[PDB]
């Protein structure tokens, strides 16, 4: 976030980065301790070679990675939705799969999925993640309004915007509070125009994958 | 000055150096002079007009790859009143695909100028003959603008030859300027389409060569209803994710994708499902590679292994395990499928909630709660995918199904018997709260600035 | 719909690839050519791209932003090839010696001289903020990576005709490392166009020229 301020070590555990061959590529939200969920639309074309592609658990600041709370493990399998589109870029989610089980440490803790019957209000301020991994508060907005606000595309209701309506301070999930605790109400997936107005910007809805993420996770 | 002729200071042939000329001082961008070629290739010529021969100095655009426009503008200076026209006699060399224009203007001590000379685009490749004359009478500021573009915009000159009067009969004209910046326009995002019976060889568009970029073709693999598709491959050759083939199985407006293959070497084969397989070309317009082949062969259940009957489980990689490993705590099916979830939960409001419907080895049922500890209570628990015990308590007896008498021991499993001899059972109703979800589990502090 | 996906957060470079060490720009008042790492005190680039004065800019991954990990160097010497055909461009490889060593670390490091020519079909990393657009002029200040195997003498003479000599062979990019398996074998050279039909890449290869980069670099230090 470019204006987002620094968090705390250790305050989000469940925020990973995804390297491609010794490279971040995209982010990830770590669900179990074998499988995580990253966008599609930024892992297509690049699960033939699962063995190129590496993820450091626990990662917080890139300089700091002789730190022991960063476990790296690979990846061995990449499995993206069957509804997924780079013409109509419609449910554009995809698991990846970890090669060696990890142990929930103090740094690395699983991210609790968004149950099914629980809609996400509008209105709702809860700041995202994913060198320094700054964070900034985003509130979520309604399907009406990010429609009329950018009319080009059609988005439908298997996506959710959550932004700023003025713009200005816009892989990463969608973490929101909800009881005492953080729910993965959506993935950081794409954006028209960074740091301009009338850009809340479109995140795929993960409470209507509740089932597909699951399946997967034994 | 007056006694300076003007022939010998507008004329000028600078194969040693530039003559009496007023070139650029002001603008920025400074000419340079070519002695028949330099760096970056296919600039223009290779000679001039006069020697011709890998030695000729001639005046062109004063670099190649420019990384942006800078206006290149030829001065001059008034001359003696003349009452005839001025005969101009020069030969261009322009060439390129992001040519631009150039002009010729005629100022004076006014603030007024003219344009009405302008060319662009590519005039053969060799020495354009070109004549121009001059209806200026005593004040003219003359001067020959350009622009130096992207890439591919060098353009030439050479053998200035303004002289007075008007010369002979210029049959010498430009045949044909062919507008290169649009070359051909690439729209025809054609090509094959909805495939037929088994005519499987077929070229996607250009096949028997490299294939050109900005090229979005579909092949929509139909058959008989009933009949899956097959996608063998005998060659395969793309480049990386800029080229890939978005393989869809739509059949309706919902597209589904089965894979997604790219790059080298030879991929493993595709085994639709449905009846139309969807093949799209995705391609880039950067480094285009050969192509690939396609041979469908329809049929029957292509792919997926036939599953064996007569009591025999096919886990879900194709592996058949008929009673050995039917969720008793073995891994023979790789893929999880022979040791899946066989426990459940019924009327249950929530997702951690419900009845303690239990499978032994093909029919669900309940349980009792005769010796029920907190020990199995974590136990099944942990089994069922959630956190620690909270709470458990019966409620009544609802079904006389098979239940199961669950036991404890220390070698980790626990014992079951699906014995039917109990009197009043106590359906547990397992009340088990969730796992350690994304909630903060450091020491964080309260640091509200 | 993510159809322009350019709103990532901290990390996560806007649409570009990273992690390239040996990958320098080549600085004259503008970005115009590539480089090659292979010392800490050398940079390898093309004949074409020999200039009067160039500012080595080492580490650098966004040529409009400081990130606060580029290393300017200015350009001590450069010593082109001595057989370096001007008109069929052959020979397309040049040296560059810094003024100053180098700080490797974990992004400027240097990459391993080739020992074996590279076979058909290998994978090679090319890297370079070259046009992505076969029509126009779309040249972006992001950096861009791109794999290819290596195609065969065959048909990388049969798409030029009298152009491809014994140093090449098909595979702002005028410069750029073509690193195979971790060897440096190809450099960019030229190309018929914007990727045209039936016109690969033309790259000059190294390993003909590992002897004469052995022989300048210790005849220079």
């Amino acid at each position: 976030i470019v204006g987002g301020s620094n968090a705390k070590e250790g305050a989000w555990p469940w925020v990973v980065g995804l390297y491609y061959g010794g490279r971040l590529l995209c982010g990830a939200s770590l669900v179990s301790s074998d499988w995580l969920v990253s966008a599609a639309a930024c892992v297509y074309g690049r699960n033939l070679e699962p063995s190129k592609w590496t993820a450091i658990l626990g990662l917080h600041m890139k300089s700091n990675l002789t730190s022991p709370q960063t476990v790296p493990r690979l990846i061995d399998e990449i499995v993206i939705n069957p509804h997924y589109n780079r013409r109509r870029k419609d449910n554009a989610i995809a698991m990846m799969h970890l090669e060696f089980k990890v142990n929930y440490t103090d740094y690395i803790q699983p991210i609790c999925l968004p149950e099914e019957n629980q809609v996400f209000p509008p209105g709702r301020n809860c700041s995202i993640a994913g060198n320094i991994l700054q964070e900034a508060d985003v509130p979520l907005l309604s399907n009406e309004r990010c429609q009329q606000q950018m009319p080009e595309y059609n988005i439908t209701e298997n996506m959710i915007c959550a932004g700023y309506e003025e713009g200005g301070i816009d892989g990463g999930p969608l973490m929101c509070q909800e009881n005492n605790r953080w729910f993965l109400a959506g993935v950081t997936s794409f954006g028209y125009k960074c740091a301009l107005p009338n850009r809340p910007g479109v995140y795929a809805r993960v409470s209507r994958f509740t089932e597909w993420i699951q399946s997967f996770l034994h | 000055s007056s006694e300076l002729n003007n022939y010998e200071k507008i004329n000028c042939n600078f194969e040693d150096g530039f003559c009496f000329w007023v070139q650029d001082l002001n603008d920025d961008n400074e000419w340079e002079r070519i002695q028949g070629s330099t760096f970056s290739p296919f600039t223009g010529p290779n000679f001039d007009h006069t020697f011709g021969n890998a030695s000729g100095f001639y005046i062109s655009t004063p670099t190649g790859p420019g990384g942006r426009q800078e206006r290149v503008g030829l001065l001059s200076l008034p001359l003696d009143p003349t009452l005839e026209p001025a005969c101009l006699s020069f030969w261009y060399h322009m060439y390129g695909e992001n040519v631009h224009k150039l002009s010729i203007n005629i100022s004076n001590d006014q603030n007024m100028e003219k344009t009405v000379f302008q060319k662009e685009g590519n005039y053969g490749d060799n020495w354009n003959y070109g004549q121009v004359t001059l209806n200026e009478t005593v004040k003219f500021k003359v001067a020959f603008n350009a622009f130096k573009n992207k890439i591919l915009s060098d353009i030439a000159l050479d053998d200035i030859s303004l002289t007075y009067g008007i010369c002979n009969g210029s049959l010498y004209p430009e045949p044909t300027l062919v507008p290169t910046p649009p070359p051909e326009l690439p729209t025809d995002c054609g090509g094959p389409f909805e495939l037929w019976e088994p005519n499987t060889t077929f070229s996607s568009t250009n096949f028997p060569n490299s294939y050109p970029n900005l090229a979005f073709c579909v092949w929509i693999l139909n058959a008989q209803k009933g009949k899956n598709i097959q996608l063998h491959f005998q060659e395969f050759d793309l480049e990386n994710i800029n080229d890939v083939v978005e393989i869809r199985d739509g059949e309706e407006a919902d597209s589904l994708l089965l894979a997604v293959y790219t790059g080298p070497g030879p991929v493993k084969d595709v085994f639709s499902t449905t009846n139309r397989m969807t093949v799209l070309l995705i391609t880039n317009d950067v480094l285009a590679r050969g192509g690939f082949k396609a041979n469908f062969t329809t049929g029957y259940h292509l792919g997926i292994p036939e599953p064996c009957k007569a009591d025999h489980f096919q886990c879900k990689n194709g592996e058949c395990v008929p009673l050995v490993n039917l969720c008793d705590g073995h891994l023979h099916c790789e893929d999880g499928s022979d040791e899946a979830d066989c426990v459940r939960f019924f009327n249950g409001t929530t997702n951690n909630n419900g009845l303690v419907r239990f499978r032994i080895q093909s029919i669900w049922h309940t349980a009792c709660a005769e010796n029920w500890t907190t020990q199995i209570s974590n136990d099944v628990c942990q089994l069922l995918g959630l956190g620690s015990g909270n709470s458990s308590k019966p409620i009544f007896p609802t079904d006389g199904g098979p239940f199961v008498k669950l036991n404890t021991a220390p070698d980790g499993h626990l014992i079951l018997t699906p014995s039917q001899q109990c009197l009043q059972d106590s359906l547990i109703r397992l009340q088990c709260n969730h796992k350690s979800c994304g909630k903060k589990l450091a020491a964080q502090d309260i640091t509200p600035k | 719909a993510p159809f322009d996906d350019d709103d990532k957060i901290v990390g996560g470079y806007n649409c570009e690839e990273n992690s390239v060490p040996y990958q320098v720009s080549l600085n004259s008042g503008y970005h115009f050519c590539g480089g090659s790492l292979i010392n800490e005190q050398w940079v390898v680039s093309a004949g074409h791209c020999y200039k009067s004065r160039i500012q080595v800019r080492l580490g650098e991954h966004n040529i409009e932003v400081l990130e606060g990990n580029e290393q300017f160097i200015n350009a001590a010497k450069i010593i082109r090839h001595p057989q370096y055909d001007r008109k069929t461009l052959n020979n397309d490889i040049m040296l560059i010696k810094l003024s100053s060593r180098a700080v490797i670390n974990a992004r400027v490091s240097t990459i391993s001289l080739p020992t074996a020519p590279p076979a058909t079909g290998t994978k090679c990393l090319i890297s370079g903020w070259g046009n992505t657009a076969s029509s126009g002029a779309d040249y972006p200040d992001e950096l861009q990576c791109l794999d290819a195997p290596v195609l065969s003498q065959a048909k990388c003479e049969a798409s030029y005709p009298g152009k491809i000599t014994s140093n090449m062979f098909c595979v702002g990019d005028s410069g750029g490392p073509v690193v195979c398996n971790g060897q440096l074998q190809g450099v960019v050279s030229w190309g018929d166009g914007c990727a045209q039909k039936n016109k690969p890449g033309v790259y000059t290869k190294v390993y003909n020229y590992v002897k004469w980069i052995k022989n300048t670099i210790a005849a220079n230090s």
